[PDB]
RNA sequence: CGCGCGCGCGCCCGCCCCCGGAGCCCCGCGGACGCUACGCCGCGACGAGUAGGAGGGCCGCUGCGGUGA
RNA sequence: GGGGCCACGCGCGCGUCCCCCGAAGAGGGGGACGGCGGAGCGAGCGCACGGGGUCGGCGGCGACGUCGGCUACCCAC
C-alpha cells in the first residue's frame, strides 16, 4: 500500500508502476475514438 | 528558476525517467568540476571609568529548577492547521442553496458565495428574507441542495477574512474578585462596517433571485420532517 | 576502600530510611539525598556539599582538604558566600570545573543551592 | 595535525557511499532480468500446446515443484503419528502456512495427515502477497520483521542472495539453495478465512476443506491474508 | 493454541555467587566487565568459576602443579587456579614456580617463596 | 495556587472494585479480605460463570503510575522536620503526610516550613 | 567504484592551531537527568490446573540485641 | 524522425573480441563486457512525505444553587 516502503526495498517497482498507466491511457484513448468512429458511421 | 521540467502523472511519481530527465535540463554540458577563548565574538559595548566596558549578550540564567522535562524525537508531516490542504464536497458550487440544521438560524435556507482559506463558507440568507446575514459556517453542518443559480457576475471585497468574521471577548483588565466577569457591556453591539457591506451585496444579489418566480417563498419558508417522509428516500 | 566501605553500608546504617517504597539518605553533604555510592559524603577522598547559613543569608559551601584524613576534626572547609544568586551560581561553578573537583556534581549542587536560595527570602509576603 | 584527520575521515566517507549506489544499482538490474526470465516462462507452455493442438497430438505440463500448506484442525484429541509430521513441518498451531518442495518423501507425508491441511499449488502473486505483508524472518532465534534488506544479506547473503527478489526467485524455482531460504522464514501467521469454509472434516471432493485443492488454494488465500 | 512444552525453559546455572563474601564480589564486578568488554574465553571459564560451590572447586596439590608445568613448552608460564594451595610432604624438590590463587596454605606458601616462586593474585593478574 | 506537579499523564485502571472472599454476604465470622479458595466441589476455583473472580496479575497496574496518587504526587510519610529536609529536590514528584500521633502545637512548624520550600502537604488542617 | 581524489590559506613551495569545545548525529580528554551494578535499559516468545515440589513476600503476631539526638 | 535506455561526461587507450576502412593483428567510429585513464571532479536551497509509532504557529460554551467525585449507602432494570 505505501509507496516508499515498497521501494526502499525493490527500486524497479517505481519503472513497473509508471508503466502500467500509460500503458492503460493510450490503450483507453484507442476504444474510445475508435468505437467513436463506427458509432458516428452508424448514424 | 524555472518551474518544475517533470510534469506529473500520479502522486508522487513523473512521467519521466532519469536518463530523460537528465538530457532535459542538460546536465551535459554544465559539467562543474569545483574543487585559546581569546576571541571575543559577539558582545562589544563602550562607557566611561576605568576605560571601557565589554557587555555580554544572552546572559546566565537566575534560577535552575529541581527537576526538568527531556525532550522528543522527531516525526515527519505533523504540519499545522494554517499549511493543510482545504477539500470541499462535490456538490457545491457558487450559487447553491444550502440547509443549515445546527445552529440558532436553524432549518433555513441560504445562498453560498464561497470558500475561505480555513475550510469555512460564507453565506447569505439575505437579511431581508431569512433574517440571516453574512456568517462564516462549515461544510459539513449543511446539506446541498440540487437547486442553483448564475452568480459569476457579483464584485465580493477583498477585505472580508477570517480576521474579519472573529469574536472579541476574554478582556484581561478585571477585577478578578466577585459577580461579575461577563460584564463588559455584556453583549454584541453591530458596527456600521456590516451593514455596509451585506448592502452593497445584497443590492446586486437580490435582482438575480427575483429572475426566478416562486425563489422568495423557498427562502422565507423553514424546512422540516412529516409523517411519511424518510430522507434517505426523498432527493435534494 | 571506597566500595569496601560501600559494600558494608548498602543497607545497614543509622542514616537509613526505607518506607513507602522509597529509600533515602540523610547523612551530611549527600547531595539529591539517595542511597548510591556516587552520592555519599562520608566515602570518598573529595566530596562537597552546601548547606544554608546559620545566621540566615546565604549559602554555606564545604570541601574536603585531601592531605589528612582519619583526623575528621580539621579535614572539612567551609565558606559561606552571600551575593544575588547569578554571581552564587558562578562562583561554584568555577570552584569545581577550574580545580576539577569532583566534576559529575556540578549541576546538583546548583539545584541544591537555587532551591536555598529560592526559599531563603520572603516566600510569603 | 588534526586537518589531516578532518581529511581522512572525510575521504573514507566516499568507501560507503559508492559502495550503496552501486548495490543499489546491483539489485536494480537483477530485478530487471527477473522479469524478462517469468514472461518467458509463461508463454512458453502456450507456444507448445499451439504447436501441439495443430498436429493431432496433446501435451502433458509438467508437474509442480512446491506446495502451500495450511493446517486447519486444532491441537485436542490428535494422534501421536499425526502430532510429529505436522511439528516437522512446522505447523504448530491453527492457520499456519508454509511452503515445501515435492518428491515421492514428501507426498507420502502428506497423506498421512491429509484431514488436517489444505494444500494447492501456488502462483506468483501469492508468493509476493505472503512475503511483503505477512512474512519476517528467523534471526538469532528471534522473529524479527523484513524491513530492509541488510538483514537478509548478512545472514544469507553467502548463497547468492542479498534482497527480496532472490528469495522469490529461490522459492518459486525451487532453487539449489531452497532449503535454507525457507528455514529462514517463519511460519506465516494467518487469520480466519474471511467468507467461511464450506466444512473442514472432510475432503475437498464431497464439500469440504481438506487435501488438495490444486489450483484453487489461490482464491483462499486472497481471503486468510 | 500451540502444542510445545514448557518443562525445560528454564536453565539451571548460577547466575551470581549465594554467598556475601564481600571480597569475592568486587572481583565478580571486575570479570563480568572484561568478559563483557574482550574478545577472549579464559574470562568467560573463570567468571564461571567464581560462582561454585566448594566441592566443585577442589583443592589442588602442589605435586600436580609440578607435573603439569614440567611438560614440554610449558617454561616461563603462568599458573592459574580457582581454588586452594596445599602441600605435599611427599615432594622434596620445589622449583621456581609463579602461581596465582585465591588462597594458599602457609607451609606450601613458605616453600614456594623460598625457591625464588612467586605468589599473585586475581587483581595482579 | 495549588502546587503543580512536573508531569500529569492520565491514569487508567483495569479494575476498580475489589475483590470479596467467597459465602461472606451470607455470614459474619466470614470477612471480606481475599482467602484464597481449595475446595474439590467449588465453581470459583472451577471457574464458572457468573460468579467470583479471582486476582491475578494481568490486572496489574503501569510502572509509569503505580503509587501514584489523583493529582500526580506520590507520597511519603514523616514525623518530624528533620525528615522533611530529605524531599526538597525530589519536590515536583512526591509529596508528604504527617503522622497521626504527632501533637498539635508541632503541627504548626512543619506545615510553616513545607510552604517555605514548596513541599506539598496532603493533610494541612486536621487538628487546629 | 564519482557525496571529495589535490579542499582551504599565504607565497609549484610551505603552512597543514583546531574540538578546555567542532558542529551536527561520532568526537579514541570524560561524563547518563540511569551508575541503590542485589542497579538501569532493550529485544523476542509464552501464560489451563487437582495431589504435590520450589521460590519471592516493603504481608502479618509476641519478645531480645543495636539504631532512629 | 516513431515511442523507449540507473546511457554519460567527453580527451586515446587497459584489455579479450568483433560489424566494417582494414590482411588474422596495430591505426578509426563504437559496441557486448569487465570496468576506471592517456579524463572521471563537486556546494547551497527546498518539496521532505505514500520516508526511523501525532500534531494542531485551530476553536467554542459556562457560573449560590450549580460543577466534578469509578471506587464507597439505598433502589430499579
Ligand atoms: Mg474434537
Ligand atoms: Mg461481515
Ligand atoms: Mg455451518
Ligand atoms: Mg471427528
Ligand atoms: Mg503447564
Ligand atoms: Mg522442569
Ligand atoms: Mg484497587
Ligand atoms: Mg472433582
Ligand atoms: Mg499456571
Amino acid at each position: 500500500k505505501n509507496l516508499r516502503i515498497m521501494l526502499k526495498l525493490n527500486p524497479y517497482a517505481k519503472t513497473m508502476r509508471r508503466n502500467t498507466i500509460l500503458r492503460q491511457a493510450r490503450n483507453h484513448k484507442l476504444r474510445v475514438e475508435r468505437a467513436a468512429a463506427a458509432l458516428a458511421a452508424k448514424s | 528558476p524555472h518551474c518544475s521540467r517533470n510534469p506529473v502523472l500520479v502522486r508522487g511519481i513523473g512521467r519521466y525517467s532519469r536518463s530523460a530527465m537528465y538530457s532535459r535540463k542538460a546536465l551535459y554540458k554544465r559539467k562543474y568540476a569545483a574543487p585559546v577563548l581569546a576571541t571575543v565574538t559577539k558582545p562589544v559595548g563602550g562607557d566611561k571609568n576605568g576605560g571601557t566596558r565589554v557587555v555580554k549578550l544572552r546572559k546566565m540564567p537566575r534560577y535552575y529548577p529541581t527537576e526538568d522535562v527531556p525532550r522528543k524525537l522527531l516525526s515527519h508531516g505533523r504540519k499545522p492547521f494554517s499549511q493543510h490542504v482545504r477539500k470541499l464536497r462535490a456538490s457545491i458550487t457558487p450559487g447553491t442553496i444550502l440547509i443549515i440544521l445546527t445552529g440558532r438560524h436553524r432549518g433555513k435556507r441560504v445562498v453560498f458565495l464561497k470558500q475561505l482559506s480555513s475550510g469555512l463558507l460564507l453565506v447569505t440568507g439575505p437579511l431581508s428574507l431569512n433574517r440571516v446575514p453574512l456568517r462564516r459556517t462549515h461544510q459539513k453542518f449543511v446539506i446541498a441542495t440540487s437547486t442553483k443559480i448564475d452568480i459569476s457576475g457579483v464584485k465580493i471585497p477583498k477585505h472580508l477574512t477570517d480576521a474579519y468574521f472573529k469574536k472579541k471577548q476574554l478582556r484581561k483588565p478585571r477585577h478578578q474578585e466577585g459577580e461579575i466577569f461577563d460584564t463588559e457591556k455584556e453583549k454584541y453591539e453591530i458596527t456600521e462596517q456590516r451593514k455596509v457591506d451585506q448592502k452593497a451585496v445584497d443590492s446586486q444579489i437580490l435582482p438575480k433571485i427575483k429572475a426566478v418566480p416562486q425563489l422568495q417563498g423557498y427562502l422565507r419558508s423553514v424546512f422540516a420532517l412529516t409523517n411519511g417522509v424518510y430522507p434517505h428516500k426523498l432527493v435534494f | 576502600s571506597a566500595h569496601l566501605q560501600w559494600m558494608v553500608v548498602r543497607n545497614c546504617s543509622s542514616f537509613l530510611i526505607k518506607r513507602n517504597k522509597q529509600t533515602y539518605s540523610t547523612e551530611p553533604n549527600n547531595l539529591k539525598a539517595r542511597n548510591s555510592f556516587r552520592y555519599n559524603g562520608l566515602i570518598h577522598r573529595k566530596t562537597v556539599g552546601v548547606e544554608p547559613a546559620a545566621d540566615g543569608k546565604g549559602v554555606v559551601v564545604v570541601m574536603k582538604r585531601r592531605s589528612g584524613q582519619r583526623k575528621p576534626a580539621t579535614s572539612y572547609v567551609r565558606t559561606t558566600i552571600n551575593k544575588n544568586a547569578r554571581a552564587t551560581l558562578s562562583s561554584i561553578r568555577h570552584m569545581i570545573r577550574k580545580n576539577k573537583y569532583h566534576p559529575d556534581l556540578r549541576m546538583a549542587a546548583i539545584r541544591r543551592a537555587s532551591a536555598i536560595l529560592r526559599s531563603q527570602k520572603p516566600v510569603m509576603v | 595535525n588534526f586537518a589531516e584527520l578532518k581529511i581522512k575521515r572525510l575521504r573514507k566517507k566516499f568507501a560507503q557511499k559508492m559502495l550503496r549506489k552501486a548495490r543499489r544499482k546491483l539489485i536494480y538490474e537483477k530485478a530487471k532480468h527477473y522479469h524478462k526470465e517469468y514472461r518467458q516462462m509463461y508463454r512458453t507452455e502456450i507456444r507448445m500446446a499451439r504447436m501441439a493442438r495443430k498436429a493431432g497430438n496433446f501435451y502433458v505440463p509438467a508437474e509442480p515443484k512446491l506446495a502451500f500448506v495450511i493446517r486447519i484442525r486444532g491441537i485436542n484429541g490428535v494422534s501421536p503419528k499425526v502430532r510429529k509430521v505436522l511439528q516437522l513441518l512446522r505447523l504448530r498451531q491453527i492457520f499456519n502456512g508454509t511452503f515445501v518442495k515435492l518428491n515421492k518423501a514428501s507426498i507420502n507425508m502428506l497423506r498421512i495427515v491429509e484431514p488436517y491441511i489444505a494444500w494447492g499449488y501456488p502462483n506468483l502473486k501469492s508468493v509476493n502477497e505472503l512475503i511483503y505483508k505477512r512474512g519476517y524472518g528467523k534471526i538469532n532465534k528471534k522473529r524479527i520483521a523484513l524491513t530492509d534488506n541488510a538483514l537478509i544479506a548478512r545472514s544469507l547473503g553467502k548463497y547468492g542472495i542479498i534482497c527480496m527478489e532472490d528469495l522469490i526467485h529461490e522459492i518459486y524455482t525451487v532453487g539449489k539453495r531452497f532449503k535454507e531460504a525457507n528455514n529462514f522464514l517463519w511460519p506465516f501467521k494467518l487469520s480466519s478465512p474471511r467468507g467461511g469454509m464450506k466444512k473442514k472434516t472432510t475432503h475437498f471432493v464431497e464439500g469440504e476443506d481438506a487435501g488438495n485443492r490444486e489450483d484453487q488454494i489461490n482464491r483462499l488465500i486472497r481471503r486468510m491474508n | 493454541g500451540v502444542d510445545i512444552r514448557h518443562n525445560k525453559d528454564r536453565k539451571v546455572r548460577r547466575k551470581e555467587p549465594k554467598s556475601q563474601d564481600i571480597y569475592l564480589r568486587l572481583l565478580v564486578k571486575l570479570y563480568r566487565f572484561l568478559a563483557r568488554r574482550t574478545n577472549s574465553t579464559f574470562n568467560q571459564v573463570v567468571l564461571k568459576r567464581l560462582f561454585m560451590s566448594r566441592t566443585n572447586r577442589p583443592p589442588l596439590s602442589l605435586s600436580r602443579m609440578i607435573r603439569k608445568m614440567k611438560l614440554p613448552g610449558r617454561e616461563g608460564k603462568t599458573a592459574v587456579v580457582v581454588g586452594t594451595i596445599t602441600d605435599d610432604v611427599r615432594v622434596q624438590e620445589v622449583p621456581k614456580l609463579k602461581v596465582c590463587a585465591l588462597r594458599v596454605s602457609s607451609r606450601a606458601r613458605s616453600r614456594i617463596l623460598k625457591a625464588g616462586g612467586k605468589i599473585l593474585t586475581f587483581d595482579q593478574l | 495556587a495549588a502546587l503543580r506537579p512536573l508531569v500529569k499523564p492520565k491514569i487508567v485502571k483495569k479494575r476498580t472494585k475489589k475483590f470479596i472472599r467467597h459465602q461472606s454476604d451470607r455470614y459474619v465470622k466470614i470477612k471480606r479480605n481475599w482467602r484464597k479458595p481449595r475446595g474439590i466441589d467449588n465453581r470459583v476455583r472451577r471457574r464458572f460463570k457468573g460468579q467470583i473472580l479471582m486476582p491475578n496479575i494481568g490486572y496489574g497496574s503501569n510502572k509509569k503510575t503505580k503509587h501514584m496518587l489523583p493529582s500526580g504526587f506520590r507520597k511519603f510519610l514523616v514525623h518530624n522536620v528533620k525528615e522533611l529536609e530529605v524531599l526538597l529536590m525530589c519536590n515536583k514528584s512526591y509529596c508528604a503526610e504527617i503522622a497521626h500521633n504527632v501533637s498539635s502545637k508541632n503541627r504548626k512548624a512543619i506545615v510553616e516550613r513545607a510552604a517555605q520550600l514548596a513541599i506539598r502537604v496532603t493533610n494541612p488542617n486536621a487538628r487546629l
